[PDB]
């Protein structure tokens, strides 16, 4: 089985800054990851997949960048409805297992 | 313009199963996979299965081997899940998910339904 | 520049001599055309993707639509689906008495008499049982969709069909034979017709395919991505002969008008089902060199090939057609090889079903019969190429499995060369 971890759940941040946010894996994932952005009463939508290409429709605010086993998304720059939770999900390999999310809140 | 659309459910009762049904519209039912995902407070989102929809064909989770089956029909586009032998923990809200790279290497899956609450009670 | 169109089809200067203008039509006003000239252009190196292509659609819709549309004048099956009082009393053989012998029915037939009692004999996996008793039967497929007799004018071979690009467009087949057809490729043979394709339907196996360069190859998506359907092609071919030992007897029910039903007599001669045979030595050095050569596109782990799982027929079988019946092989035992890391004797055998009625395709549409045919059946034919699909596991042992899922697969093993510019 593959099991990540991540940041804390709490990550400070104000209107149009940078976020960091990370997640570590335990085994050799390749680049076979992707995130999600969720929102409550909403199903999530894939943003950012192999850690370097985007999906058409999202925009350049989400810069992905890391290798092995730990993986980083830098937000700049945001605007307030990127205030959601996010999830790592690795496809290496076997049954798939999810990240535990953290959310972006204002202090 | 891919769309997932799913209905919605009622109360069922421990020890009996339970019926899902997905139907997928705007893109070519046959070629890309049909992936089944659960959300649930105290859990994570833990991963159910795959289903090829042209064949019979499909992929299960180690927890949860018996206690699902999976179900194509292509004359209606839909994709039918039964969880069966209900227990307390199962009262999740569940989401069907259309894959990409459809069959060739499938990486990431994006075009989402609705998703549905179950809830299992005596 | 690459863009999109629509191609047409063309044939060969063969002609139907039986003149049967349904199948006909796959060369009734397809101009033949056979001046196939090459071409050599140099300076040519992008990025191709047979996975992403574009001419695949057109191939299969095409297969399909040619299959639906040679079936629209021949003979409606509906007024066939009715209540069938199967009983087996007597067995000449002990496999036949669920629901096979003397399978009888109410029909009213051609001479307007309302409850003649006729029977006929039928394949057990095509029958299913009504919710009841057991003397009750009803036929699998027109649950589902509407069923149909093929007429006589519709037996089928695989021509060797072409395709031609029209005015103000060119295909291109790159030369590299290594090619994988993921990747930048180099000098540029240039036709404006393609080498014959067959339109064979097949599970698990290529058969009558086209063969290698000298030694074999794998074919796929980037490796940089998670493969999961691979195209083996084989420098060596083998082959496979199979073969069904019964002769039929084949009788007329009415219930067209004017027009004639075909259904199976009794069955002549020792009662065996069929049959297929491989070469222990050829398929033992084919699958040495295939696990020797995808070795080195996984050089850490183990690999291993496992027989596929359950969920319907087709999967689990290996399915194709001979003289106008379908026959669906096992083929269990012959991937059940494991290996490790770091020229004719003592053949191999395999059951084989066959079968009568298949859903064929087109689910929104019809669906197929199959008229029997007499005498004992034998069908030889070279096999080439393999479709199994990657799975990996969390131990170090990658699994593969026949398959694909998918008839897109078996067209794009050979249609991975050309695109439209
Ligand atoms: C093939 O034969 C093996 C032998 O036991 C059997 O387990 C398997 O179910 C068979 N598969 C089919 C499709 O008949």
């Amino acid at each position: 089985d593959i099991q990540m971890t991540q940041s804390p759940s709490s990550l400070s941040a104000s209107v149009g800054d940078t976020v960091t946010i990370t997640c570590r894996a335990s085994q050799d994932i390749n680049n076979h990851l992707s995130w999600y952005q969720q929102k409550p009463g909403r199903a999530p939508k894939a943003l950012i997949y192999s850690a370097s290409s985007l999906e058409t429709g999202v925009p350049s605010r989400f810069s992905g960048s890391g290798s092995g086993t730990d993986y980083t998304l830098t937000i700049s720059s945001l605007q307030p409805e990127d205030f959601a939770t996010y999830y790592c999900q690795h496809y290496s390999t076997s049954p798939y297992t999810f990240g535990r999310g953290t959310k972006v809140d204002i202090k | 313009q891919v769309h997932l659309e799913q209905s919605g459910a009622e109360v069922k009762e421990p020890g009996s199963s339970v019926r899902l049904s997905c139907e997928a519209s705007g893109y070519t039912f046959t070629d890309y996979y049909i992936h089944w995902v659960r959300q649930s407070p105290r859990q994570g989102l833990e991963w159910m299965g795959w289903i090829n929809p042209y064949y019979g064909n499909t992929h299960y989770a180690e927890k949860f081997q018996g206690r699902v089956a999976m179900t194509r029909d292509r004359s209606t586009t839909t994709a039918y899940m039964d969880l069966s032998s209900l227990t307390s923990e199962d009262t999740a809200v569940y989401y069907c998910a259309r894959d990409e790279g459809g069959s060739g290497s499938y990486s990431y899956f994006d075009s989402w339904g609705q998703g549905v609450l179950v809830t299992v009670s005596s | 520049k690459e863009a999109k169109t629509t191609l047409f089809c063309a044939s060969d200067a063969k002609a139907y001599e039986k003149k049967v203008h349904n199948v006909w039509a796959t060369h009734a006003c397809v101009p033949t055309d056979p001046n196939p000239q090459e071409m050599v252009l140099k300076n040519v190196t992008e990025n191709f993707n047979m996975w992403k292509n574009d001419m695949v659609d057109q191939m299969h819709e095409d297969v399909i639509s040619l299959w639906d549309q040679s079936l629209k004048p021949c003979v409606k099956l509906t007024p066939l689906c009715v209540t069938l009082n199967c009983t087996n009393a007597t067995a000449s053989n002990s496999s036949i008495i669920e629901g096979m012998k003397n399978c009888s029915f109410n029909i009213t037939t051609e001479l307007r008499d309302k409850r003649e009692k006729k029977n006929a004999l039928f394949y057990k996996l095509d029958i299913v049982q009504l919710d009841g008793n057991s003397s009750q039967y009803r036929l699998i497929n027109c649950n589902t969709s509407v069923i149909t007799q093929a007429c006589p004018k519709v037996s089928f071979d695989p021509i060797p069909i072409h395709y031609c690009a029209p005015a103000g467009y060119a295909i291109l087949k790159c030369n590299n034979k290594t090619f994988t057809g993921t990747g930048p490729c180099n000098n540029v043979s240039t036709v404006q017709c393609t080498h014959g394709i067959k339109p064979v339907v097949s599970t698990q196996l290529l058969l009558n395919g086209s063969l290698a360069e000298g030694e074999i190859i794998i074919r796929s998506e980037n490796i940089t991505n998670n493969v999961k359907t691979i195209i083996v092609h084989l420098n060596e071919s083998v082959k496979i002969e199979c073969t069904r030992p019964n002769n039929k007897t084949r009788t007329s029910i009415r219930i067209g008008p004017g027009q004639w039903f075909y259904a199976t007599g009794q069955v002549i001669g020792d009662i065996r089902e069929a049959y297929c045979n491989i070469n222990e030595s050829k398929w033992n050095e084919t699958l040495q060199r295939v696990s020797k050569k995808l070795k080195e596109y996984f050089p850490h782990k183990n690999i291993t090939f496992q027989p596929s799982s359950g969920g319907d027929l087709e999967i689990t079988t290996h399915s194709f057609n001979c003289g106008g019946e379908f026959f669906y092989c096992n083929t269990s035992s012959l991937f059940n090889r494991t290996y490790m890391a770091n020229n004719s004797t003592r053949t191999i055998t395999i059951h084989c079903r066959i079968k009568q009625i298949i859903n064929m395709w087109q689910e929104v549409g019809r669906a197929m019969y199959a008229p029997p045919i007499a005498g004992n059946i034998t069908c030889i034919s070279n096999i080439t190429g393999l479709l199994l699909t990657r799975d990996g596991g969390k131990n170090n042992t990658e699994t593969f499995r026949p398959g694909g899922g998918n008839m897109k697969d078996n067209w794009r093993s050979e249609l991975y060369k050309y695109k439209v510019v």
